[PDB]
């Protein structure tokens, strides 16, 4: 199934996410000589009601995020995609192409009160990862005792293939899937929940672009199809206690950061040691010995 | 014994019993000194306990 | 269990001087509250307005 | 209360049960304590646990 | 089951929008009764067993 | 209400930006977005000399 | 009353116990035969009859 | 009893009790700037909201 492939190649190391869609490989035909071709040069000196499109069936191209955060993907990731595509496939389907997923950019530019008693270098880089995360949610790996806890039981935690790093859970995986739309009910409501902020008294998306003079609102913002959205790092938060501006330093932050991102890394890795439950074991004893009733 | 988290609260919890309240000094205090400003806030806060007698009266 | 009644006799003593009565437990040398309360004839009068 | 024995040649389990408890008949509850599947042959050098019985 | 299928099929789910044919026979040679085993009855019983 | 007679609400003010009405409504069980929003003095009140 | 109650469910027995086990250790949750989709729908859907 | 009661007051609560003692050793019953006054009428009558 296409949750199971994204399991499959999820645990590829240096993939962080997958997303799986088909190809249409159109062929064009000659209804009065049959005839077919990719070209629609087929269709030369046809009437109207002679010609036909077929579009192929079975087709993949596998889009992928990593977290070199470079501009193509390393030629080691894409044997590992296709040598293990081909190992486990389907029949009668097959594999095109490998390729990174393509971006779109988004503008975030805000003005932030914060209590008189609050660490600014820590609340930005709350507010910083928060609105990351919610552009573009990724999975994480849980031991066999946190599949336990959540409720899971032996049937649905060993569903589909077995993976050697750890279990996934379903829920996630659905869950990150593409955004559509940027909308700013939900941006506010994701710094105002950051304790220590008290009001927001501006705020506003907008597509990154050039000559970003005066433009509407954009209380909503469209992501074509199949494109990931990526905060465009020309963005800004001023933060402020009463009326008066507060300027943070540009390194604690980064430590912030850092910290949070830390953990992930840390409790990811934990999950390699709980894959298995245990099978209770006896003695062994000659169970038919036998004494003579003499 | 992180002391200077535990000093500032207690001496908040003083000042506090006069209804009085010290918290711009965090960050007014920026403005003019940078990590040294723990100990100068400390010690003002000690000495406006000291002085309070006349400073809530006679005004 | 030698060491364990040893201690939890230890523990009744200490007890015992956490409830001591506040008068005593700040008391001054000389006697006084100087540098703990400020008295009624200090702090509630107020200046003539 | 408690007891324990040495298993000495020439001993059975329903005569040394019937000289601890009274009766012969508690012969497998003692054989099941002690984790014993030949017991109608004991070894010479076995130290066998006899429990109480339960009370209410 | 479409979650359960495969990436490229979708199943369809339909009622089955029944048709069918029926009996006729020759006289049984024998009833209970006209009445107790009637050919009423009878009919009754072949339409529970269908 | 609240802010003008006694009730429970959990803003600090009704005397407050957009921001603060949004996160009251976004707070809801029953909601998820709103494209916009304004609140002018009611210049088309009748009752009250236009 | 006017209508038969509905939505409940008696706790499992041992043969659909037995039933349910033997047939997930054969079809491992997919659609994929006849068997697997006739199967997966009649151990999920408790009023379906054929 | 077509209306509800009116006039009463309960025992003072340890919090509104160091909340009164508090304020009085700051403004010492006298009138004088904003706080003084806004505070000294919110202990003084009890049905005030604001």
């Amino acid at each position: 199934s296409e949750l199971d492939l994204r399991k499959l190649f999820i645990d590829i190391e240096g993939i962080k996410n997958c997303w799986i869609k088909r190809e249409r490989v159109t062929v064009f035909a000659d209804l009065k000589n049959q005839k077919l071709s990719y070209e629609k040069t087929i269709w030369e000196d046809l009437k109207e009601n002679q010609k036909a499109q077929f579009d192929l069936k079975g087709l993949y191209r596998i889009l992928v995020e990593t977290e070199d955060a470079d501009k193509v993907l390393s030629e080691s990731l894409e044997k590992a995609v296709f040598t293990k595509f081909h190992a486990n496939r389907n029949l009668c389907e097959d594999l095109i192409k490998v390729e990174k997923v393509a971006t779109e950019p988004i503008s975030v530019c805000a003005n932030v009160e914060v209590a008189p008693e609050a660490d600014e270098e820590l609340i930005h880089a709350q507010i910083l990862i928060a609105i990351e995360d919610y552009l573009a949610p990724s999975p994480r790996h849980y031991s066999l005792k946190q599949m336990v806890d959540k409720g899971y039981t032996m049937d649905e935690i060993f569903e589909g293939p077995f993976l050697e790093n750890g279990f996934i859970d379903t829920v996630e995986l659905k869950a990150s899937e593409l955004r559509k739309e940027v909308r700013l009910s939900d941006i506010i409501n994701i710094i105002m929940s950051i304790d220590g902020v008290k009001i927001v008294k501006e705020i506003t998306l907008g597509n990154c672009d050039e000559n970003d003079g005066i433009e509407n609102n954009q209380w909503v913002i469209c992501i074509p199809e199949n494109k990931k959205p990526k905060l465009c790092k020309k963005t800004t938060i001023n933060y402020f206690k009463g009326i008066l501006p507060i300027n943070l330093n540009p390194v604690r932050v980064d430590n912030h950061k850092s910290k949070i991102l830390a953990s992930r890394l840390e409790n990811d890795l934990k999950a390699k040691d709980d894959l298995e439950p245990a099978i209770p074991q006896g003695t062994f004893a000659d169970w038919g010995e036998y004494s003579s009733i003499q | 014994d992180d002391t200077i988290e535990r000093r500032n609260q207690l001496m908040d919890h003083l000042i506090a019993r006069f209804a009085e309240n010290f918290s711009s000094y965090a960050f007014l205090m920026k403005f003019l000194y940078g990590e040294s400003t723990d100990e100068i806030v400390l010690q003002d806060k000690q000495s406006f306990l000291r002085e309070y007698k006349e400073i809530s009266r006679e005004r | 269990i030698t060491m364990l009644e040893v201690l939890c006799y230890a523990i009744s003593d200490l007890g015992n001087r956490i409830n001591i009565p506040i008068e005593d437990l700040i008391a001054n040398e000389e006697g006084g509250v100087k540098g703990q309360f400020y008295k009624v004839q200090e702090i509630l009068p107020s200046a003539p307005t | 209360m408690s007891h324990y024995r040495t298993v000495k040649e020439g001993d059975t389990l329903p005569l040394m049960t019937y000289r601890i408890y009274g009766d012969s008949k508690y012969y497998l509850e003692v054989a099941k304590a002690n984790g014993l599947t030949n017991f109608r042959r004991l070894k010479t050098g076995t130290e066998l646990i006899f429990p109480p019985l339960q009370k209410q | 089951v479409n979650e359960l299928n495969s990436f490229h099929v979708q199943a369809k789910v339909i009622n089955p929008n029944y048709e069918e044919v029926k009996v006729d026979v020759k006289v049984k040679f024998r009833e209970g009764l006209d009445v107790s085993f009637y050919l009423t009855k009878v009919k009754e019983d072949i339409k529970k067993f269908l | 209400s609240p802010w003008a007679y006694d009730q429970e609400s959990s803003v600090e003010f009704g005397v407050t930006l957009h921001r603060s009405q949004m996160i009251h409504y976004l707070e809801q069980l029953t909601y998820v977005d709103y494209i916009t929003d304004l609140r002018l003095l009611k210049r088309q009140a009748g009752s009250s000399p236009c | 009353q006017p209508y038969p109650s509905t939505k409940g469910k008696a706790q499992e027995s041992d043969e659909d116990y037995y039933r349910r086990v033997s047939e997930r250790l054969r079809h491992k949750k997919r659609a994929i035969t006849l068997w697997d989709y006739e199967h997966l729908i009649l151990q999920k859907f408790p009023k379906v009859y054929k």
